[PDB]
């Protein structure tokens, strides 16, 4: 037997499912989302990390001139400088006073640190769907995990459940993620090869381990002040940083729609956006023949006290005659009304209770049991505890339903208002026709 | 201030707590047209407006 429900995404949330299969006791699952997960797939573009700056000793040249040449360096630069006169600690330098010259020189690497340490630039693009769901069959509750792309199928009990497709792709990552040790940020990163100096970005390399760095710190060396040997130098501060001290809030405190961003995968949980359809499949053998099953009849609905909260509110009573004694199925055929019982047990004749969650101020509910419909009709009176830590069980209302006393005020009115209307227009349609007769 | 699809709150280091309201009202149902109209108008501050 083939069937196809659809349930919304929502985590922790049971819902509740008929299998109609004609010649057979009707079965009843109860399906119940306990985690959701969209995996992205990345791809790396570079990581950003801090820099270091390296400084060589300075070469002291007296009575003559040093010359430096260019290097291949990340970002590197290197100038001489005359009329030195550096003194140690026992005196001055050298014996020459005069025609003096320094070669100062530095360059930008990457950090030991940056094994460790780096925040890495990737770009999104789509991601697979899976769930972990728990299904009721038949009185046991099976955990079973498969994913949503539509193609894994999980077999329960010799059932074939096939998840998904998820019904909307909003994903919480946006384009562009930059992730550090523990959180996924969306940013736009700089592109590679343009860092600007002090941001994000002013030290870039391709890999973790690649040797290829672009840095523009705008080092730029300075005159040794006299009578010292200290190579000066000017330069942004590092660009990672200021980023740790000034990051903002992560995705995983800020997202919409209630996601839990976790990494190492970068994942998105629970998100809430859309319906998710699951098929499922029964093997023949399970199906029990209507004669084995307890056939119930004459019954009769009471609903002692219905409130509409949250929580499951009213407790209903249903009075019924049975055949024999056996488990039995109960469903509701209102989509307002949620029936937080799958099975319940009949003997005899005796009274079965059900309770029922609802939003609707007064409630009209068929409740079907073993394949004979009850009719139950109550007044229910509003919740007094404001705001609850739960999340809402009932489905939610539409304006089609107004409670009953509601209802015979607008009928009465607007009809008061449709005869007065009628009244005047059989007077003008009796005036006019008369006139037209009259000549 | 809570919304009607819940509020999440987070406190320090602690685990996040999360909010929902209920259809909560000092109006009554099934009773008087002015108890009706209050009841309706508490739950659905736009749309009984609206409809109304
Ligand atoms: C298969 O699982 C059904 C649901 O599965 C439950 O969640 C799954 C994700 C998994 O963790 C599984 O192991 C869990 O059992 C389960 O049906 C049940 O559903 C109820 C939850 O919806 C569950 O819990 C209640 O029962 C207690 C009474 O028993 C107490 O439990 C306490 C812990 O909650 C213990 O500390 C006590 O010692 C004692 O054993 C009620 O009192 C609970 O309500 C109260 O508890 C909450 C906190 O949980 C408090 O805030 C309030 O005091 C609140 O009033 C709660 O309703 C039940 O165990 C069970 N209910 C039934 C039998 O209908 C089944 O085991 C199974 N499927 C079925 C339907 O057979
Ligand atoms: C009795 C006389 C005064 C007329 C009373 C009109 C009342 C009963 C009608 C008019 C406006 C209607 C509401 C208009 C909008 C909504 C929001 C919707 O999400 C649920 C139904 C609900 C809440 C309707 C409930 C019944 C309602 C309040």
């Amino acid at each position: 037997y083939e069937h196809v429900t659809v349930i919304p995404n929502t985590v922790g949330v049971p819902y509740k499912t008929l299998v109609n299969r004609p010649g057979y006791s009707p079965m009843v699952l109860e399906m119940e989302l306990l985690s959701v997960t969209l995996e992205p797939t990345l791809s790396l573009d570079y990581i950003t990390c801090e820099y270091k700056t390296v400084i060589p000793s300075p070469y002291v040249k007296c009575c003559g001139t040093a010359e430096c040449k260019d290097k291949n360096l990340p970002d590197y630069s290197c100038k001489v400088f005359t009329g030195v006169y550096p003194f140690m600690w026992g005196g001055a330098y050298c014996f020459c006073d005069a025609e003096n010259t320094q070669l100062s020189e530095a360059h930008v690497e990457k950090s030991e640190s940056c094994k460790t340490e780096f925040a890495s630039a990737y770009r999104a693009h789509t991601a697979s769907a899976s769930a972990k769901l728990r299904v009721l069959y038949q009185g046991n509750n099976i955990t079973v995990t498969a994913y949503a792309n539509g193609d894994h199928a999980v077999t329960v009990k010799d059932a074939k459940f096939i998840v998904g497709p998820m019904s909307s792709a909003w994903t919480p990552f946006d384009n562009k993620i930059v992730v550090y040790k523990g959180d996924v940020y969306n940013m736009d990163y700089p592109p590679f090869g343009a860092g600007r100096p002090g941001q994000f970005g002013d030290i870039q390399s391709r890999t973790p381990e690649s040797k290829d760095v672009y840095a523009n710190t705008q080092l730029v060396l300075q005159r040794p002040a006299a009578g010292t040997v200290h190579v000066p130098y000017s330069q942004a501060p590092s660009g990672f940083k200021y980023w740790l001290k000034e990051r903002g809030a992560s995705l995983q405190h800020t997202a919409p729609f209630g996601c839990q961003i976790a990494t190492n995968p970068v994942r998105a949980v629970n998100c809430a956006v859309g319906n998710m359809p699951i098929s499922i499949d029964i093997p023949e053998a399970a199906f029990t023949r209507v004669v084995d099953a307890p056939s119930l009849t004459d019954m009769s609905c009471e609903v002692p006290a219905c409130t509409h909260s949250s929580d499951f509110g009213g407790v209903a009573v249903i009075k019924y005659a049975a055949s024999k004694k056996g488990k039995c199925a109960v469903h509701s055929m209102t989509n307002a009304v949620t029936i937080r019982e799958a099975e319940i047990e009949v003997e005899g004749n005796s009274q079965l209770q059900i309770s029922f969650s609802t939003a609707l101020a007064s409630a009209e509910f068929r409740v079907q049991v073993c394949s004979t419909q009850v009719h139950c009709a109550a007044e229910c009176h509003p919740p007094k505890d404001h705001i609850v830590n739960y999340p809402a069980s009932h489905t939610t209302l539409g304006v089609q339903d107004i409670s009953a006393t509601a209802m015979s005020w607008v009928q009465k009115i607007t009809g008061g208002v449709g005869l007065v209307v009628a009244v005047a227009a059989l007077i003008l349609i009796v005036v006019l026709c008369v006139s037209f007769s009259r000549h | 201030t809570v919304p009607t699809e819940g509020l999440e709150v987070t406190w320090g280091n602690n685990e996040p707590y999360k909010y929902w309201p209920q259809l909560s009202t000092n109006g009554t149902a099934h009773g008087h047209p002015h108890e009706i109209i209050l009841y309706y108008y508490e739950l659905y501050p736009t749309m009984t407006v609206v409809v109304v």
